């Protein structure tokens, strides 16, 4: 997250960090059961040295504040059982990047675990509204990782701005949050965490899912999320959440 | 596995333009980006690239005007095409493929992977010719139990390459094949030598095997003391 | 703009770094990539996003960038990694390679063999006369080769050729040819090359009479 601060212990209990075998973290996921995390699917695509596509894989992280303490109090490792990429996904475009991953053994939830609920399908998150990515992804374009996970305020663009911003390259499933003047933005390693939006009533829910951009933080360039409202209903008939 | 196969090497007289074609063996360029970058003796400079599904070229400055770059998905071919050539656009061509183009918030022209085997174009009105090839014999005092040097003068040949084998690649330890030398005619000349030992002159035979495809010329040379 | 040093050296098992310098709009606002290439071989991605290492790519390989700097590290260099080594990184909207550094790889002084060759029978025949003397297998690159004909020292008929640094033993090897018209040729008795190296503690002709 460029533009962002660090989180502060235990405030976004649902972020979990995946690593990837001898690479550590690679992507985030975000708790929705203590048997099922939502990620993006292009973190699961193979490529030709790795096999991400394969949950064996994988080791889960949650409850993680720092990536330099992964035995911390509080911190749960998991293996992966499952990987349940959306059938449409799209390798080209991104077009519905939406993934569950499986738990091999269940989540114990605590002050530093805890599940986000997801929105229904009528959701509206309006253009304008004030909401939170977070990740250990790069702080600065061109720059690195953060050890401690880092929160960042966007803002959600109407639909049609977005498409005009990122000609050709959006589709319904996706949304553009940020800032025309860029500045905050997801950047590297943030791919596949939780786009988190704090309701008038003080509820959490996730609005959507890290999924690409042009650049970081730059002018005119805020970043890419899959629309988690639209998935409601797949991710019930897939995990029973 | 990925192979970017490029079209033969040309010779181009000065002014004239080359299109130089990169074939993804696979035949698809699938998520990936095709980018240009050419080696001259100096370095490696870019070109520029195209995301052939989704294409609309990038050009580097230095040749904005003069470069085209063009690609088919259907036929997984890329093209580059530099016109108003000059002399100092003799240089190697690579076409390479990049990273997943949406995968790296970074972006992917700085992400080059799977290159093609390059494709030379020389930019010269010489005339294609192939080399006379002279026997370098070993010295009448190569010293007795040491070691003898002998070799192939491989001579006036247009364009490059030409490729040396001793003993139809039998022979591969000690020989050093020089870089070529371009001749002020336009015409290019090396030298090919092998150290043996001394003791091996009066049984073993040496031959250069000498081959300049560009004028299909083939030439075995017998290196004898005599 | 991006500078690197030219050259860098280091022995086998040594830690080298290449240095790659630029500006606010290349390096100061992007991240650096570094190739290697090696001679008569396609270039190969080493390090992308200032410190990434594709598979494939030997562990000794690492990379780091700071303010408008970058840097390659080799740990634990080896003979094979004699090559050119390149940063790139986009500048505002299109891409740039650093000027390359040719990595020379330290080895103790080896003096040449030297031998000298008269034209062959079948060249004279054909028309021309070329003299070639051969410098074998030496360390350092750096050597001088002088022509001489009846004992004149010679001046603008001889071109030098010289291989890359051999990627086992770490020597270089050098040709140099003397090209003269058949005629020419035919007017003079000895032909000689004298070349002076490190290596040799004084310097070393080889020689012919023609005929
Ligand atoms: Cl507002
Ligand atoms: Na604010
Ligand atoms: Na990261
Ligand atoms: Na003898
Ligand atoms: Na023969
Ligand atoms: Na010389």
């Amino acid at each position: 997250v460029v533009g962002g601060t660090d989180a502060d212990e235990g405030e976004w209990p649902w972020q979990v960090s995946l690593h990837a075998l001898g690479q550590g973290h690679i992507c985030g996921a975000s708790l929705i059961s203590p048997n099922w995390l939502v990620s993006a699917a292009h973190c699961y695509i193979d490529d030709r040295g790795f096999r991400y596509s394969d949950p064996t894989q994988w080791t889960a992280f949650l409850g993680l504040h720092d990536q330099s303490q992964r035995s911390a109090p509080g911190v749960q490792e998991r293996r992966l059982k499952r990987i349940i990429s959306h059938p449409f996904f799209n390798d080209f475009t991104f077009d519905y990047d939406i993934a569950l991953l499986e738990l091999e053994k269940p989540a114990e939830y605590s002050s530093m675990v805890r599940p986000i609920s997801l929105p229904d399908a009528s959701h509206v998150f309006p253009a304008g509204k004030a909401i939170w990515v977070t990740g250990w992804g790069h702080t600065q374009y061109g720059g690195t990782g953060a050890l401690i996970l880092q929160k960042g305020e966007i803002r959600v663009i109407n639909q049609t701005t977005c498409e005009n911003l990122l000609p050709q390259q959006i589709t319904p499933r996706m949304m553009c949050v940020g800032f025309l003047s860029g500045g905050v933005d997801s950047c590297q390693g943030d791919s596949g965490g939780p786009l988190s939006s704090v309701e008038a009533d003080g509820r959490i829910f996730q609005a959507g899912v890290v999924s690409w951009g042009d650049g970081c933080a730059q002018r005119n360039k805020p970043g890419v999320y899959t629309r988690l409202p639209l998935f409601r209903d797949w991710i019930k008939e897939n995990t029973g959440v | 596995e990925v192979q970017l196969v490029q079209s033969g090497a040309e010779v181009k007289k000065p002014g004239s333009s080359v299109k130089v074609s990169c074939k993804a063996s696979g035949g698809t360029f699938s998520s990936y980006a095709i980018s240009w970058v050419r080696q001259a003796g100096q370095g490696l400079e870019w070109m520029g690239g195209i995301i052939p599904i989704f294409g609309t070229a990038n050009y580097a400055q230095k040749f904005q005007g003069r470069v085209t770059i063009t690609a088919d998905e259907s036929t997984s071919t890329a093209y580059m095409e530099l016109s108003s050539l000059r002399s100092e656009d003799t240089a190697v061509y690579y076409c390479a493929r990049t990273f997943h183009i949406r995968r790296y918030r970074s972006g992917y022209y700085d992400k080059m992977d799977h290159w093609g085997q390059g494709t030379l174009v020389t930019v010269s009105s010489a005339s294609t010719k192939g080399p006379s090839v002279f026997p370098l014999a070993p010295s009448s005092k190569s010293t007795s139990g040491g070691t003898a040097a002998l070799g192939c003068l491989v001579k006036d040949y247009f364009p490059e390459p030409v490729t040396v084998s001793w003993n139809s690649g039998a022979l591969t330890s000690g020989v050093h094949t020089f870089p070529a030398v371009l001749e002020s005619s336009g015409l290019y000349s090396l030298s090919s030598v092998v150290t043996v030992p001394s003791s091996s002159l009066g049984t073993q035979t040496y031959i250069c095997n000498v081959n300049h495809k560009p004028s299909n010329t083939k030439v075995d040379k017998k290196v004898e003391p005599k | 703009v991006l500078t690197q040093p030219p050259s860098v050296s280091g022995a086998p098992g040594q830690r080298v770094t290449i240095s790659c310098s630029g500006s606010s709009s290349n390096i100061g606002s992007n991240y650096v990539s570094w190739y290697q290439q090696k001679p008569g071989t396609a270039p190969k991605l080493l390090i992308y996003d200032n410190n990434q290492r594709p598979s494939g790519v030997p562990d000794r390989f690492s990379g780091s960038k700071s303010g408008t700097s970058a840097v390659l590290a080799i740990t634990g260099l080896q003979s094979e990694d004699e090559a050119d080594y390149y940063c790139q990184s986009r500048d505002i909207s299109q891409y740039v390679f650093g000027g390359g550094t040719k990595l020379t790889v330290l080895r103790t002084v080896a003096a040449p063999s030297v031998f000298i060759f008269p034209p062959s029978d079948e060249q004279l025949k054909s028309g021309t006369a070329s003299v070639v003397c051969l410098l074998n297998n030496f360390y350092p690159r750096e050597a001088k080769v002088q022509w001489k004909v009846d004992n004149a020292l010679q001046s603008g008929n001889s071109q030098e050729s010289v291989t890359e640094q051999d990627s086992k033993d770490s020597t270089y090897s050098l040709s140099s040819t003397l090209t003269l018209s058949k005629a020419d040729y035919e007017k003079h008795k000895v032909y000689a090359c004298e070349v002076t190296h490190q290596g040799l503690s004084s310097p070393v002709t080889k020689s012919f009479n023609r005929g």
